């Protein structure tokens, strides 16, 4: 008959279009249930909710009947019936939603049960749209402040947690692309927001916990950063016994703040957590950081990853260290196009800054470093004189300077792949609904000659005796007058490839056997 | 601590909380070794002494407990016993709280078979298995020999109770679709796949239970899933659910033809006439399932028009023949209804009996020194 | 962070604590490149809490010597956050606290081809 959109014919106003026979019995039957039940009992009281709901203005006497307090029994009427209460308060525009905004100075658990409730089952409404679940959460943007009870040093840790939560099950519902810059009722709750980044009464594994909504969106938030970042780790980590509560929450928020900036890409996040890690080696899980790197060089904009890399590369000017952790990771992974983008950025950027004094070396290996894998995909006008620069650098005849060495050698390396080409280089339905509840949840030996043997294999795909400088290897190696550090390079590398030179190792056995003769740091048994 | 607590919640209550909210992080920290059932018994214990919790913790430990269920496998036997006792006793102490119970037993029950259903069939952080739970669920539902000792300082029929409502949601929850594209292709096997996982697990836990604790159900729960059924006339895990619901019924003795009782006899017989003409149709694995139900049967219900029921009985034989388990059910069921109904019923069709009874007729490391063999630490059709 | 904790140590076992001092040194220490001027704050306000702390119990000639070489440590640490802020925020204790008198003296005594290339080509 209601679907036929009649209830007065069979049951007319009898004081008010309130029909309370309906909810008389509702609330002497689910309070008389502990003073018994029954699965037909309760689709029998799910039915009679339906009938209520069949009825108008109801839904205020439900509001105030989940605030009985027999001893607790109006929550307890809403946790019997909470699928039918949510599937009737979705209708309730925002009358109920003002009732609470209004009684909830006091009520606390029951308020916030409730508010999850209307959450979820929006949530779960999306078959047709979620854009009541998103009227819904504009309505409470604008209530927010009705209701002050929460969220600050008015309420314990317990009830700031708690709006945390349903603040945060609010962002997962609703579109961050509105109430995420200034959107009407957005600074209401924004300020509020920053507020409770701001209580270091809470836990830092709570906060960050809180936190890790940053992906939804200035000087506010770096600076909240910081001084919240600050106050956790002094210098180091691994300081902290691993495995000790307060390194396992150190790691906690660590790796909360990597995922979290890791889809938000925020460059000044990148910034402070590079820093925060170019401090000691491998003390903030240096192999996450890299992988994320990783993962965020294939993803966002060109433009974005141009504009952040820019923002790290000017935040370089240890110094050196800052751009060694981090760069190269996005250099090696990032989309090519944004590489073209940025390094044509940089072009006379790098040109004059090519040509105390250790600073200056730290920035020139940086530079090299750089500049080599830049080349690494394709070949402005300028770009053909800046080969030299390079070459000359490690031509000089305090280990920082043979750093250095190795940095403009491995430059050239690079760089020599496509010019000097020839020979001649100048040495579910399941699924959904398993999501939806995690959802309701919240919660679910010495290395520095590889490129060289890099180039070796690639001059062997471009192409007995050779000025490949096999035959000046050759005689290098040959005599044993070279220097011991020197053999262990060119033997540790001709290790790597010997294929290349097979009509050439009818001569090798000569240099090598001398090399073998008497043999004599890290282990000379290893390479023997 | 855990078991300290209690005696902690004599002198400084307020600080015996206080330690439980540090163990949440751990567990948290433990989120993401085998170490989880000292977690669960630690938590049972001081729940049981804690009466006032932060209620942030009731979505936490909802995903807290289903991981051990997903750590379950590659465990040792031992601690196995171990996590499932933390289980118990967890379950235990948050029966205190009628409101809290329910709904976190639920949740949590529907998430973990959520996850068992999510492990997918064969067809022809080590690997895990899905077969390995049930051993689990005999204990869940076999745990007398523990709540005893907590109530030292029933409830498995609660357990049996809420499982029964857990899959009676999950039943309703999931539906299934298909197309042809006599002919079959399913749009979700995913979802086909959960769903005979389902099946795989519960008829056997089911059974081995007391039906009298499903009793609440007989008339209601079958019904829908004969309402199921009705859905998909085509499903093998129908068949089989619905077989062991009679067998069920057949151990509480259910037949003595309450409306309830006589509306489920009608609809019994209704559908049992339907299939076992509908079984033309049906193939291997399809029609197995059919002719199983068919014995499933009790002789109550089956009394009318014993004549639509021997044909596929015949088939039930003389498939049993190539399927031994199918021919020894049908048997059962046989010597039962003869036990049962009289021989002059059943005279007419003694002559198409007994020719489908001419089947299993016509046929015919390890050294003397003493190791304490671990083969021995290792532990038809002739029938 | 280990602030408190020498603070702690030093108001619970009463000693000079060489490890105090090797923590506060760690703590001042890793400000070069990483402009970390709040945690410089934090940094120079441990140093107080500290410098009362050893003039309280029995550190007093102790962290007279320890901030008085740290000052002029700071001093030859030629920055771009330097002991200009030590001072300019020190404007109470930069220096040795005994008494009276030396103390305050020293308080008063602190608080107020290529290179051919260059110097002549351009000179």
């Amino acid at each position: 008959l209601h679907r036929a959109g009649l209830l007065h014919n069979i049951l007319p106003s009898q004081s008010t279009d309130l029909h309370h026979s309906v909810g008389t019995e509702l609330l002497s039957l689910v309070y008389k249930g502990i003073a018994s039940l029954d699965l037909s009992c309760k689709q029998l009281a799910s039915g009679l909710l339906e009938l209520a709901f069949a009825f108008g203005g109801l839904c205020e006497r439900l509001v105030s009947l989940l605030l009985n307090p027999a001893v607790s029994h109006g929550e307890y009427f809403y946790s019997l019936f909470s699928e039918t209460i949510n599937t009737e308060l979705l209708k309730n525009l925002d009358l109920a939603v003002l009732e609470l905004m209004q009684s909830s100075v006091d009520n606390t658990k029951m308020v916030s049960a409730v508010l999850n409730g209307m959450l979820d089952q929006s949530f779960r409404e999306r078959a047709n749209q979620k854009h009541q679940g998103l009227k819904l959460a504009t309505t409470i943007l604008q209530h927010w402040k009705k209701c002050d009870s929460w969220w600050a040093k008015d309420s314990p840790l317990e009830t700031k947690m708690a709006v945390l939560a349903l603040l945060a099950k609010i962002l997962q519902i609703d579109s961050s692309v509105s109430f995420n810059t200034s959107h009407g009722s957005f600074p209401e709750v924004f300020t509020t927001y920053i507020s409770l980044l701001a209580d270091t009464k809470l836990d830092l594994h709570l906060k960050g916990q809180a936190v890790t909504l940053l992906p939804f969106f200035l000087e506010e938030l770096r600076r909240v950063l910081e001084q919240l970042i600050v106050a956790h780790f002094p210098m180091q980590s691994r300081e902290f016994p691993p495995g000790t509560p307060r390194f396992n929450n150190y790691v906690d928020c660590m790796k909360k703040f990597l995922d979290a900036l890791e889809l938000s890409q925020s460059p000044m996040l990148l910034e402070l957590m590079t820093e925060v890690l170019c401090r000691e080696q491998q003390h903030v899980m240096e192999e996450l950081f890299q992988s994320s790197f990783r993962r965020i060089a294939r993803r966002g904009s060109c433009v974005t990853q141009v504009g952040l890399l820019e923002s790290v590369y000017e935040m370089f000017r240890t110094r050196q260290s800052f751009v060694d952790r981090s760069l190269l990771t996005l250099l090696w992974h990032c989309s090519l196009d944004a590489l073209r983008e940025f390094f044509s950025t940089i072009v006379v950027d790098a040109i004059d800054v090519l040509k105390t004094f250790d600073t200056q070396i730290t920035k020139k290996m940086g530079y090299y470093k750089i500049l080599d894998v830049m080349y690494s995909r394709l070949p402005n006008e300028l770009t053909k004189t800046l080969i030299k620069l390079c070459y000359d650098a490690f031509t000089e005849n305090l280990e920082r300077r043979r750093l250095y060495h190795c940095a403009a050698y491995n430059c050239a390396i690079s760089v020599i792949c496509c010019v000097f080409n020839e020979l001649k280089f100048y040495q579910s339905t399941l699924s959904e609904e398993m999501s939806q509840f995690d959802f309701s949840t919240g919660v679910q030996r010495h290395e520095c000659m590889a490129p060289l043997t890099a180039l070796v294999k690639h001059m062997h795909r471009s192409l007995r005796d050779l000025p490949s400088w096999m035959k000046f290897l050759h005689g290098k190696l040959g005599n044993p007058i070279v220097p011991l550090n020197i053999r262990l390079f060119l033997a540790k590398l001709v290790i790597n490839t010997e294929e290349v030179f097979r009509p050439y190792a009818k001569h090798w056995l000569s240099p090598l056997l001398q090399l073998a003769a008497s043999e004599n740091g890290e282990g000379i048994h290893y390479m023997v | 601590y855990g078991l300290f607590a209690g005696p902690c919640k004599v002198i400084n209550a307020k600080d015996v909380d206080f330690m439980y909210v540090e163990l949440i992080q751990r567990c948290k920290q433990m989120f993401l070794v085998y170490q989880m059932p000292s977690f669960l018994q630690s938590v049972a214990s001081v729940l049981l002494y804690l009466d006032t919790v932060p209620e942030v913790y009731t979505p936490v430990l909802e995903h807290l407990v289903v991981m051990q269920i997903d750590s379950f496998p590659q465990y040792s036997p031992k601690m196995q016993l171990v996590c499932c006792r933390a289980i118990v006793k967890v379950f235990l102490a948050l029966a205190a709280k009628g409101p809290v119970l329910r709904n976190c037993i639920s949740t949590v029950v529907h998430q973990g078979l959520i996850r068992i259903c999510s492990k997918p069939v064969v067809l022809p952080w080590k690997v895990p298995t899905y077969k390995d739970y049930v051993d689990l669920f005999r204990h869940l539902l076999s745990s007398d020999q523990m709540m005893d000792s907590i109530l030292a300082d029933s409830l498995n029929h609660l357990l049996y109770d809420e499982f029964v409502k857990s899959v009676l949601k999950i039943v309703e929850k999931l539906d299934l679709t298909l197309e042809i594209q006599a002919n079959l292709h399913p749009a979700k096997p995913k979802d086909f796949s959960a769903f005979i996982n389902l099946v795989e697990f519960c008829r056997e836990i089911l059974p081995e239970k007391q039906a009298e604790f499903f009793e609440p159900w007989v008339y209601s729960f079958s019904y829908e899933l004969i309402l199921q059924s009705t859905r998909l006339p085509l499903i093998s895990g129908f068949y089989k659910l619905l077989s062991i619901t009679v067998r069920n019924a057949k151990k509480i003795k259910y037949f003595e033809g309450d409306p309830e009782k006589y509306s489920c006899f009608a609809l019994f017989v209704k559908f049992g006439k339907e299939v076992a003409v509908k079984m033309k149709q049906y193939k291997d694995e399809l029609l197995a399932s059919c002719l199983t139900f068919l014995l499933s049967l009790p002789h109550n219900i089956i009394e009318l028009d014993v004549r639509a029921y021997v044909p596929a009985l015949q088939m039930a034989f003389k498939l049993g023949l190539s399927y031994t388990p199918l021919a020894e059910v049908g048997l059962n069921a046989l010597e039962e209804w003869s036990i049962y109904i009289d021989r002059h019923v059943m005279q007419p069709y003694y002559k198409d009996i007994l020719p489908c009874l001419d089947g299993y007729l016509k046929t015919s490391f390890n050294k003397v020194v003493l190791k304490h063999l671990k083969k021995t630490k290792n532990l038809s059709l002739e029938e | 962070n280990p602030a408190e904790n020498f603070r702690v140590l030093v108001k619970q076992k009463k000693a000079s604590f060489e490890e105090a001092s090797n923590q506060l040194i760690n703590h001042i220490e890793q400000f070069l490149d990483t402009n970390e001027t709040p945690y410089f704050m934090k940094s120079i306000d441990c140093i107080r809490a500290f410098r009362e702390e050893a003039i309280k119990f029995s550190e007093e000639q102790r962290f007279n010597n320890f901030l008085k070489a740290l000052q002029e440590k700071v001093e030859i640490k030629q920055l771009n956050h330097f002991w200009e802020i030590v001072v300019q925020d020190g404007i109470t204790l930069i220096t040795k606290e005994e008494a009276s008198g030396s103390s305050v003296t020293a308080e008063e005594a602190k608080k107020f081809g290529g290179d051919v290339d260059d110097l002549l080509d351009m000179i």
